[PDB]
DNA sequence: ATGCATGCATGCATGC
DNA sequence: GCATGCATGCATGCAT
């Protein structure tokens, strides 16, 4: 569960 | 971090804005945008790019930030050289006959490429195709296509794009004959010889017949499988878990809602599918503002999830073209 | 003699390049060499040449090779007899294509004859097929078979080449659902015929079917088997020997394994083709190249060696079109006592 | 005055 | 029989 950076 | 907690003062109409603009970079969505940033980087000797993946993974979204980062990119050396066109991209026309019109997708490429310096190539060799009295170019309707096809590629080695892209590429399949079907993959090819820019093609699984008539064609091009996220390896369930909780935790609500735990309907209406989940949200988060409500309840996200016979269709499609995909070509190397 | 040393200074394309370039003038190709060469020196009345062998045997590089030698003899008679051209050649197909269109094929040997002094002809007798004083030659879509059929046999009376070439021609075996086998063999030998240029006929070893199916066109046609190397002549044997010391020699690397010791297994893995053999030994040093090794290990040669399927398939292919391109004294004997006065 | 360029009318060529 | 798109030839308006 790992937070995504904004593509 | 989370979306941030001003925007609950704000009105509906901006957190929905901003939910809309909120992007997610998944693995499968990073890996594919390097492999695609470093083919664009180097030829390696193939005219052509294809990236075919389901409907609803993210092409689009993939090609607008390529685009997005080739023009920061190219911004630098644009300065120095204003002539220079970064990336030229157009959705290819999927036409009214049964014949792909090859003449109005080239006016339309022209109409793309268009360039407010208007005075570095007003001349393509035309016959008053350059714009007048609008800013528009005005294609001549009695222009041959030949003819078009030069000031096309004239325009094109002018210009120099660092790439060229035809979203849904697919359409170039649709054809009258089945025997001429042939021709039009190769008529692009040439097309791109003639001017040397790098074509990329997008679309989805109808393409992978068109894209396989022959062994030259995988020789010269470089293929990306967007694949999906797939239920029966728990590291995609693992993946698309994490992006629920990331859309949970960016989602502009008073009360996080726990999608989490309900994600086995999701894969059940998404399909494994980044966009389509993204457009549901969207969806369902609409809702929740024209209401006012506070929360997402399991009714909400059944309201506005896709039909139980569109998810077959759609899994059919799918799968029908992973398993085509499957194809092995085991000989001497 | 071995390759000079000098290519080990340079990076790995330009060795491969060289190992490229290389070729090795083994019996059999300079006893077909010369065959061929004959041949073409006089045609007798014949408008056909069929030089058919297996694949990877050398048939595409024999017409290179020749056509560099009648374009170089011609040179000299070729300064003042400028409008002329000795050589042409044209695959059958060469995009493929599930059906074989004549008229794409009289397109693409009319445009194989540009020069960029095309003042030596000015017309060719048909609308929509002149070029505007430029190397490239237009033919228009529109223009019927017939009238770029004729063009192209007065381009062809006109310059005169010396012998029209038409490499891989199995292709022409792949009719439209027509199956006019017969009536496109005709349709060339009329072609020829008014035009007075020989053709010759380069393919593998389904081209048989084109062999003997008539009378006129076996008269017409000459018969030249671009014989293998098999394992059962001992002289076969040598040669191919004396073919792996000399690809062993002349490969670019540090050193060399003793590769002629496993003849055996390369005859196996090649079928005594000089053609399959050197495009394996090509993919083996691509390799080592790739790895920039010094050496070649047996572990090299057999990650690129053919399949034994395809081994398999290709050695039965080969044996019947032999058997079928085989003669005995007993045919020779039934034809005489067909004829009369047997013995 | 006249030559050039473009717009329009008509044939045509294929398809339905 | 009709449709529909494209190519060509002729008429005419404009500029030198
Ligand atoms: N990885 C992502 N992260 C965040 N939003 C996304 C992502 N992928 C898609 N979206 C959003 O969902 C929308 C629909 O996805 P899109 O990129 O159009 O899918 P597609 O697979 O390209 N569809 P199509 O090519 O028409 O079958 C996008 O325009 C974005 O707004
Ligand atoms: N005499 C030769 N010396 C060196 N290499 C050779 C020679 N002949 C053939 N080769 C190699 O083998 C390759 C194939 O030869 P080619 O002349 O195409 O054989 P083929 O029997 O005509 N094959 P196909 O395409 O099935 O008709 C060449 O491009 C060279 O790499
Ligand atoms: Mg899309
Ligand atoms: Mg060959």
């Amino acid at each position: 569960l790992v937070v995504y950076e904004e593509f | 971090t989370g979306f941030p907690l001003e925007l609950l003062t704000r009105p509906a109409t901006e957190r929905l804005a901003y939910f809309e603009n909120y992007t997610v970079a998944h693995p499968r969505l990073k890996e594919v945008y390097e492999i695609l940033m470093r083919t664009i980087a180097e030829p390696a000797g193939a005219s052509f790019i294809f990236v075919y993946g389901a409907s609803g993974v993210g092409k689009t979204t993939l090609r607008l930030r390529v685009e997005q980062k080739l023009t920061e990119l190219a911004l630098p050396k644009l300065e120095s050289d204003r002539a220079r066109v970064p990336v030229v991209g157009i959705e290819a026309i999927a036409p009214e006959s049964r014949y792909f019109n090859w003449k109005e997708y080239y006016t339309r490429a022209l109409i793309t490429l268009e360039e407010p310096l208007i005075d570095h190539k007003f001349d393509y060799g035309v016959r008053g195709i350059s714009r007048d009295n609008f800013g528009k170019i005005n294609v001549e309707s009695k222009v041959v296509a030949p003819a078009l096809r030069r000031a096309l590629e004239n325009a094109l080695i002018h210009r120099h794009p660092d790439v060229f892209f035809v979203d849904e590429a697919q359409h170039f399949g649709k054809v009258a004959s089945g025997y001429k079907l042939q021709d039009q993959l190769d008529c692009l090819k040439s097309l791109a010889n003639m001017t040397g820019i790098l074509h990329c093609l997008l679309g989805t699984y109808e393409l992978l017949t068109f894209r396989n008539l022959s062994g030259q064609l995988s020789r010269r091009s470089v293929d990306i499988h967007f694949r999906r996220y797939c239920a029966d390896s728990p590291e995609d369930v693992q993946a698309f878990k994490s992006v629920l909780l990331t859309f949970q935790q960016h989602l502009p609500l008073a009360e996080t809602p726990n999608l989490v735990d309900h994600w086995e309907y999701f894969y059940e209406r998404t399909l494994g599918c980044i966009g389509t989940l993204k457009d549901w949200l969207k969806r369902v988060l609409s809702d929740a503002l024209d209401r006012e409500a506070t929360t997402i309840t399991l009714k909400d996200l059944q309201k506005r999830a896709l039909s139980v016979a569109q998810c077959q269709k759609m899994f059919k499609e799918i799968q029908e073209g992973e398993r085509q995909l499957s194809e092995t070509e085991a000989d001497v190397q």
